[PDB]
């Protein structure tokens, strides 16, 4: 399992950009009535209150000359409370965003060019299995280029490949579904993590093995989709 | 009633039944007949009371930052202070220098006047950056405090002086329970005053109990505690809630009903015994004694803020005018 | 009340005990005329049912022993009801849930 | 399928497929088929080719802000407050430096908020410490705000959707919670065999649906609150559509089979192939080119973001300082003539 | 855990039960004891002994 980090335009999320679109259209417009009523050595211009405008938006740190005009101060005054309401807003929303959580890359499972082509990639990934098994036969079988890629990442020992897949010797271990899903339900913290049921490559079950032709295989069989059936099965 | 017995209890006596299995409560009078198994529920007089709020804290401006933190700040500005008045004088006074290290650390709010030179600049720069980084602190730590949760009023089961001596509170506890039941028969026999307190509230049925407590024009419901605890589960939200199980009053429970001398007492006991020893008691519990608030957890609101929240600092604003005051009367002489 | 026990030397020091299992006691030995003597477990355990190194013979320890011994008429204590317990001596009806 | 009364007789037989498998007018049934005890005991079922259990359907509503306007960390009182007590700290410094004008409440007003354009300080000591603290008091006061205001929407979330089947809300029918079926197939059989559901299966009984589709469509819609129907389909429709989300965890772990009769000479070859179909892959390219791909994914619920709703408020504000300003204007244009 | 301040008691109750007074199997107390722990019990000697 990974851990995730924040997004690049994080610091975006808090407003949307009608908000921002419409926050610059009203300091326009508060700089052009400020202009226009200032009319009623230092001369005022409309670049420089547009400019005094935006430096006391944010934290009001360049430095500024303010009007001296009296509507202008009250202008001023109700410009400075809008900003600091804006201001904590944001402050508070990019606090809020700074919450996140932990996310798994959900692998679609030995159909992706993850396990299929991984030269055209970023280093390439390193999936291994435990060699002489069935899995191995069956992958050989069913793919090849694969099997030759994977014949470079032998992980002999389900114990061994758990520790080289935790120091990041290996990115992936292919095996049996039930041992790695008993595996992950016991691994120290939750660092190890298994695909989902509904990706599982050659699909099986679990059986009770009786004569050839007995009788009891009717019994038997009924007997566990009553098991099932029951709902003793998720206790067990 | 004129003797004779009733219900499940009278049945049993007259010898038309052996046992009587239900919800049937211990007492001293019915073991005089009959005999009683072990109980395999407890059960009493419990309170139901609603859930508060509670998300005041007049102090939490100040616990961000301990007083020896705020000491040592201060200390470390009037060193500053001076050392950065006695370079400029090396090279406009110290309360001029103190009064914009203030400005400095509360967002340059004032027009201070700054002072002329490098190292004095030097060591400005070097305390914005400090003001800044401690403001931002502040405002952090001040953001995490602003969590609250809800408690639970604390009641010493039916020892509390809000049920002995309402009347001392200037919002009087009201405590009501439904009368003609053991529960009234019982709070009168053990005590008076609280009985003829409480019988100006007679409420009638548990709904009604119920939905008085919901509005607020109760303030405690008395009944049997299975009863509450299997109402408090069953509610709309989380509001209802009942006290614990180790401050209830008159503590019994329900039994089995069985004739005098019946020989299966025994047997019974053995088996209700075996019963709370494996562990199918929980079991029962959780299926049939359990609702959705049951074993639901206090919740974490974020309540606003009003005038008695924001105590403690305009408490601070009024000090420091009549500190103020005092010193402009003093200092009028010399 | 005058509490007649051992001590960490197995002497039996008489210390002085009182508290909730006490005041129960002398309650009930007021409502019904006995006299009392009040002493503690030289075992010092609550009870259970335990083996031995010699034959396979069932015996108890604790308070249940000693009850079940004859050296005492009655247990004062926090002990619980249970099943395995309640085969052999009898449990009134609980002061305390 | 589904053993049920004919409401004409007292001979009860199966209907669907089943029914139609068990009459003769078919010989097979290729199609989505749990295998389960009840169906079991009348025809045989070849090895599962497709492993799957019982999910719950989700709307996953978007996110919304619940703040509405800027006064909601502080009430209407807070404000009140403060805003005499600016004037009162500026007419007691005024107080003061006159003793030892509209400059004091300019000092007070560009000191409590960050007007900076109350220019001119005071010079006595008294006036100077009053200054300090009515200083230290604003910023205590915005960063209160501040404070108040962040912690207000981090713990601003929607509500838990449903986890699994053994939540509360399930356990316990209301008249909000739907949750119905299909009325025929084995989840209604699971649902009416279980013992400790008696509840959950009586209140289902009463909004089971006909088909899945128009369970679906009515999920998507405010009619259904969840749907119980499968995994296999729940989690092609999510995929299919992001619009809705898969909840919980599989419940009733089985497979799909083919139906046949009891008498039939093609379980055991059926039962190979579907086996051989498995070991070499066949079954895994059907996957991949009837199920195995999406068009959109699912992305954890984010943080929102401040809408409108935080507009509305603070620019009517600045609207209505603009227009008692262009109001006011000519007033004091003529007082000062006059 | 009233009067320490630095431990607790987490967690809900499990195996609920009871405390008894125990006696000897045919014993002419029983009767009469419990009689005396309901007796206790309804009069209110308990909750004054708890308090
Ligand atoms: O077939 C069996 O009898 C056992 C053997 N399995 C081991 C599989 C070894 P590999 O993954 O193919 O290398 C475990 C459960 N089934
Ligand atoms: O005594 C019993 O057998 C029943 C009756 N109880 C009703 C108690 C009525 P009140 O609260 O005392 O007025 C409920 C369970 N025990
Ligand atoms: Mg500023």
């Amino acid at each position: 399992r990974s851990n995730g980090t924040v997004s690049p335009s994080a610091f975006l999320e808090p407003f949307s950009a009608d908000v921002w679109v419409m926050m610059f259209v009203m300091l326009l417009i508060v700089s052009a009535v400020a202009v226009f009523v200032f009319e009623y050595g230092p001369s005022f211009t409309i670049g420089k209150a547009i400019w005094l405008l935006w430096g006391l938006v944010f934290n009001n740190s360049v430095p500024v000359q303010n009007p001296k005009g009296t509507t202008s101060k009250i202008m001023v005054s109700v410009w400075a409370f809008f900003a600091v309401i804006f201001l904590a807003s944001y402050t508070a929303n990019l606090a809020a965003f700074m919450i996140q959580e932990e996310y798994v890359d959900q692998v679609s499972g030995l159909s992706d060019k993850k396990f299929q082509r991984p030269n055209d990639f970023s280093p390439p990934f390193r999936f291994g299995t435990v060699p002489n098994g069935s899995t191995e036969r069956n992958i050989r079988n069913n793919y090849a280029e694969m099997h030759a890629y994977m014949g470079k990442f032998n992980q002999r020992g389900v114990d061994d490949a758990l520790l080289s897949l935790k120091t990041g010797k290996l990115d992936a271990f292919i095996y049996d579904a039930a041992v790695l899903n008993y595996m992950a339900g016991r691994d120290e913290g939750c660092k190890l993590v298994t695909i989902g049921s509904g990706k599982v490559f050659a699909s099986t079950g679990y059986g009770i093995a009786i004569q050839k032709d007995s009788g009891w295989k009717r019994q038997v069989d009924l007997a566990i989709l009553q098991l099932f059936g029951d709902g003793e099965m998720e206790e067990l | 009633i004129n003797g004779t017995w009733n219900g499940m209890i009278g049945e049993v006596v007259m010898k038309r039944a052996y046992m009587a299995v239900g919800s049937l409560t211990i007492n001293e009078e019915r073991s005089e007949v009959v005999d009683f198994s072990v109980p395999f529920i407890e059960t009493g007089i419990s309170v139901m009371v609603s859930r508060s709020n509670g998300t005041v804290s007049p102090s939490a401006f100040l616990e961000p930052f301990s007083a020896d933190v705020w000491v040592m700040m201060f200390v470390m500005l009037l060193i500053v202070s001076a050392v950065a008045v006695f370079v400029f004088e090396y090279f406009f006074t110290i309360g001029k220098a103190i009064w914009l290290l203030w400005g400095l650390v509360f967002n340059n709010s004032v027009p201070v006047q700054n002072p002329k030179g490098t190292t004095s600049k030097i060591m400005v720069s070097v305390w914005a950056f400090f003001a800044v980084i401690f403001l931002a602190s502040y405002t952090a730590n001040l953001a995490a405090f602003m969590i609250q949760e809800e408690y639970v009023d604390q009641v010493s089961g039916l020892s509390d002086k809000k049920f002995q001596r309402p009347n001392d509170f200037s919002p009087p506890f009201r405590f009501g329970t439904v009368p003609n039941g053991s529960t009234e028969r019982n709070i009168r026999n053990n005590y008076a005053e609280m009985h003829a307190y409480m019988g100006k509230f007679n409420q009638r049925g548990v709904d009604d109990a119920l939905l008085s407590l919901k509005t607020g024009k109760l303030d405690a419901f008395i009944y049997d505690a299975a009863v509450l605890n299997y109402m408090a589960g069953r509610d709309e939200g989380c509001k209802l809630v009942t006290i614990g199980s180790g401050k209830v009053f008159a503590s019994t429970g329900y039994g089995i009903a069985i004739q005098k001398d019946s020989g299966w007492k025994r047997q019974v006991d053995l088996a209700i015994l075996q019963l709370f020893g494996d562990g199918e008691m929980e079991e029962l519990e959780a299926l049939w004694l359990t609702g959705i608030c049951h074993n639901e957890k206090n919740e974490v609101m974020s309540s606003q803020l009003d005038i008695d929240n924001m105590a403690g600092v305009f408490y601070m604003l009024g000090a420091a005018m009549a500190l103020s005051l005092i010193t402009f009367i003093c200092e009028h002489l010399f | 009340v005058i509490c007649t026990g051992p001590n960490d030397p197995r002497h039996t020091v008489p210390q002085c005990c009182y508290g909730f299992c006490i005041d129960l006691l002398i309650k009930l030995a007021r409502t019904m005329n006995f006299t009392y003597e009040v002493h503690l477990v030289a075992d010092g355990k609550f009870g259970t049912q335990e083996r031995v190194n010699n034959s396979n013979k069932k015996e108890w320890n604790g308070m249940m022993g000693e009850l079940l011994s004859g050296q005492a008429d009655m247990i004062v204590a926090p002990l619980t009801i249970n099943n395995e317990r309640a085969q052999y001596i009898e449990f009134s009806k609980p002061f305390k849930y | 399928g589904t053993q049920e009364r004919v409401n004409n007789s007292n001979k009860k037989e199966w209907n669907g497929m089943m029914g139609e498998l068990l009459s003769g007018q078919a010989d097979m049934i290729v199609a989505p088929l749990t295998i389960n005890n009840e169906r079991a005991q009348y025809i045989e079922f070849s090895k599962p080719f497709k492993y799957q259990g019982l999910t719950i359907l989700v709307k996953k509503e978007i996110p919304r802000s619940t703040l509405d306007s800027f006064m909601q960390p502080f009430q209407s009182t807070l404000w009140l407050l403060v805003g005499l007590s600016v004037h009162v700290v500026a007419v007691m410094l005024y107080l003061l430096d006159r003793f030892s004008l509209s400059s004091a409440m300019w000092f007070s007003w560009g000191v409590l908020l960050n007007s900076g354009i109350g220019e001119g300080a005071p010079r006595s000591f008294s006036a100077r410490i009053l200054g300090m603290v009515w200083a230290g008091f604003a910023m205590i006061i915005v960063a209160s705000y501040t404070a108040n205001l962040a912690a207000f929407l981090v713990l601003d979330r929607p509500e838990e959707r449903i986890t699994g089947i053994n939540d509360p809300r399930l356990r316990n029918p209301s008249d909000k919670f739907i949750y119905a079926t299909v009325k025929q197939s084995s989840v209604d059989i699971y649902f009416r065999r279980q013992v400790e559901l008696s509840t959950m299966y009586r209140h289902m009984e009463k909004h089971n649906y006909e088909s899945a589709a128009e369970a679906i469509q009515a999920v998507r819609d405010n009619k259904l609150h969840a749907f119980i129907w499968d995994s296999a389909v729940l989690e092609f429709e999510a995929s299919q559509k992001c619009d809705l989300v898969t909840t919980g965890e599989l419940f009733f772990r089985s497979g799909f089979g083919i139906g046949m009769r009891k008498d039939s000479p093609w379980k055991q070859n059926v039962s190979l192939s579907i086996l051989k179909s498995h070991e070499n892959g066949f079954m895994e390219d059907l996957d991949k080119t009837w199920v195995r791909y999406q068009e959109c994914d699912s992305r954890s619920n984010a943080p929102a973001t401040l809408t409108f709703e935080n507009m509305a408020g603070v620019f009517m504000l600045v609207a209505g300082g603009i227009v008692a300003g262009i109001f006011l204007i000519f007033i004091e244009i003529a007082y000062k003539r006059h």
